[PDB]
């Protein structure tokens, strides 16, 4: 309700997903994109496409 | 303030003929006392209407007649005229006889102190007298349970500005408060009412008792908010009095305490220097865990974390306060996440290069708490990581920046030319020396 | 002049002092006077000293009706002749 | 204080000047404000005088005494304590002052 929140939370989800690839990613060098997939709960598609664009 | 018609001879003579009217109802007793007090109020003489009062207010509770002694206060205290010293001093007599009230239920003291309370409302020359009061009325309050309304009631009062209280009371009065808010649920408030007290007050012989039961409620709001280190502090401040120093049996489960939420605590200068300074200690040394404990972490030395789970166990275990009971469990497992970071600490300041298998195996972590706990430390930036998941290998170094080396290099070279200096300086002097 | 200007300013320095919950400056603001913003403080400073007189360390409502009657009477002028108007 | 040996001291003449301090005068009491004294010649700062009383002022508070006291006024009780208030009050009990949160009067007319 109150649509302003949910559209504004649309683009938060999108500002978090991003920051939590950020944090999963600092303590690493060679990580796995499966092992990233499972921790952050997407899918290996999504989550390229997503790391390409950041 | 001047009678000019003192009636102070006029006061002693009538009041043999009161009590004469005293054998019996006090009405006509009590309107010849209230025209006496009225001649009092207009002579505006403090000490007749001393002895006024107090008469008055033993006569009214000598008959239990407390339901109009109320009014009768409420009369009094509103009389124009009425000297601000009268009304204390009756007042005061008013909660003197509560305490030999005996045979007053709680109707007749709950109605007594409410009267009392909204009488000495908002006045400065009754304040400690209705400070004293609502500590009363809040004890009554508590002794029946009902534990919101009296701590509000106490949290009302601001005993820090009274003024006219002595210190000694006032620090009481705070006290009470704090416990009472802590009893409540209100570790916040508790705390907010902890600053007003200032730590400069404690620097007196007198207040040595009071020092240990506000440091304690300190300890018990910060062990509660779990803030070990300044648990650490103030348990450190306790051991310094001289009453709990001087005892052996008192300082050293105080020491022990201390020794304990030292170790609790994350890293930090603070943390280093303080277990530097109590290693130090001569006291600790008759202890034997605790020394032992402090060795331990103080060594730059990877520890078993079932070696100290079996040992300093049982020795942890029987106690109080930390690592004393199924309450305390929430203890262990920082005690366990402190080892495991003290392990990853040396590691890292030894290693380069440790492999994923044998990294599980120094700190004992099963597969996937390894990497989760070093990505925890790396987050908050304790320790420089690396982990080469595919390769199963981690890069503890830091990679040194050109500036770096050659700053090494600029100070390795004064070195050596410091130490040619020195030795130039030494060749001359023992050649004098044994060329004598 | 405005109201909600005494009122902002009234209600400013009525908290950092200590009114009695039973204390309405909105009663005293009920006529429209021309207070300066200067006045409208030493009120209240009138109205402590006031209550302090009385041995109260907490100013009533019965202390800031007085302080209006004893720091702002009349500018003169001609409100003092009322067939003017 | 221009370095440790070159102060800009003014003068009650009115010019200023660029002057040079002596060996024993301590450097660290020399701000802005602190009386010192020069020496008429060379103009050298020699000593550390502390603060100044104007004459008409000492003239001002030197004042004789007055022999009458509040018994010798009549009929003024209400003012006097009113004038009380404001003269004795603050300078004997700034604690009242406080948690009523009244700011302290400065004038009396």
């Amino acid at each position: 309700g109150d649509e302003l929140t949910r559209s504004h939370f649309n683009a938060l989800y999108d500002t978090l997903l991003e920051s939590n690839l950020c944090k999963i990613i600092e303590p690493f060098e060679c990580v796995e994109i499966s092992h990233i997939s499972k921790i952050i709960g997407l899918d290996t598609q999504q989550v390229e496409g997503k790391l390409s664009q950041m | 303030i001047k009678a000019d018609k003192d009636y102070s001879q006029i006061l002693k003579e009538e009041f043999p003929k009161i009590d004469s009217l005293a054998q019996n109802d006090c009405n006509s007793a009590l309107d010849q006392l209230l025209v006496l007090e009225k001649k009092t109020r207009q002579a505006s003489d403090l000490a007749s209407s001393k002895e006024v009062l107090a008469k008055i207010v033993d006569l009214l509770a000598s008959r239990n007649k407390w339901d109009d002694l109320n009014e009768q206060l409420t009369l009094l205290s509103k009389k124009h005229g009425q000297l601000k010293l009268s009304i204390q001093y009756m007042i005061q007599k008013v909660m003197e006889y509560l305490k030999s009230s005996k045979s007053l239920d709680l109707n007749t003291r709950i109605s007594v102190i409410e009267t009392i309370r909204v009488v000495t409302e908002n006045k400065i020359f009754v304040e400690v007298e209705r400070a004293r009061v609502t500590k009363d009325l809040v004890e009554i309050k508590k002794e029946e349970g009902k534990i919101d309304e009296a701590a509000d009631i106490l949290c009302e009062l601001q005993v820090e500005t009274y003024g006219s209280m002595e210190m000694s009371e006032k620090i009481q009065f705070i006290l009470e408060q704090m416990e009472l808010s802590i009893l409540k649920g209100d570790y916040s408030q508790a705390t907010v009412l902890s600053r007003k007290i200032l730590k400069k007050t404690f620097k007196n012989p007198k207040y040595e008792s009071l020092k240990l039961e506000y440091y304690n409620l300190l300890v018990k709001i910060s062990l509660h908010k779990r803030e070990y280190l300044e648990v650490a502090q103030y348990l450190q401040e306790i051991y310094q009095t001289d009453a709990i120093k001087s005892d052996e049996a008192k300082w050293k489960p105080v020491l022990s305490h201390i020794v304990y939420f030292l170790v609790l605590s994350p890293y930090g200068n603070l943390q280093n220097d303080l277990i530097h300074k109590i290693q130090n200690d001569n006291n600790l040394k008759k202890l034997e865990s605790q020394e032992s404990l402090v060795k331990l972490f103080t060594t730059n030395e990877l520890m078993r974390w079932p070696i100290v789970q079996k040992t300093y166990e049982p020795v942890l275990n029987e106690d109080d306060l930390a690592f004393g009971g199924e309450a305390n469990k929430h203890h262990w497992e920082d005690l366990q996440k402190r080892v495991i970071e003290h392990n990853l600490r040396v590691i890292s300041e030894y290693y380069s290069r440790i492999t994923l298998l044998r990294l599980n195996e120094l700190l004992d972590l099963t597969e996937s708490q390894t990497e989760t706990y070093i990505s925890d430390l790396v987050n908050q930036g304790i320790i420089y990581a690396k982990v080469n998941r595919p390769a199963k290998i981690v890069n503890f170094e830091k990679p040194k920046n050109s500036s770096q080396l050659l700053n090494e290099w600029s100070h390795n070279v004064d070195e050596l030319l410091e130490h040619i200096e020195t030795i130039g300086h030494l060749i001359t002097k023992e050649e004098i020396m044994h060329g004598l | 002049r405005d109201r909600r200007e005494r009122r902002l300013i009234f209600g400013t320095i009525a908290s950092k002092m200590s009114l009695a919950p039973e204390a309405d400056l909105d009663s005293l603001i009920i006529r429209n006077d021309s207070l300066s913003g200067a006045v409208i403080a030493a009120i209240m400073q009138e109205a402590g000293l006031r209550a302090v007189r009385k041995n109260r360390y907490v100013i009533l409502q019965s202390d800031l009706e007085e302080a209006y009657a004893t720091q702002v009477k009349t500018d003169n002028t001609v409100d003092k002749f009322d067939f003017y108007k | 204080e221009l370095s440790e040996e070159k102060y800009i001291v003014k003068a009650s003449s009115g010019p200023r000047y660029i002057v040079g301090v002596r060996n024993s005068v301590d450097r660290s009491k020399l701000k802005k404000g602190v009386r010192v004294t020069l020496d008429i010649t060379t103009l050298t700062i020699m000593r550390i005088l502390p603060r100044e009383t104007d004459p008409l002022v000492y003239n001002m508070t030197s004042f004789e005494q007055g022999e009458i006291t509040f018994d010798g006024i009549g009929g003024l009780t209400e003012q006097i304590r009113e004038l009380r208030e404001v003269i004795e009050l603050p300078l004997k009990n700034p604690e009242i002052f406080q948690r009523v949160g009244i700011k302290p009067p400065k004038g009396v007319l």
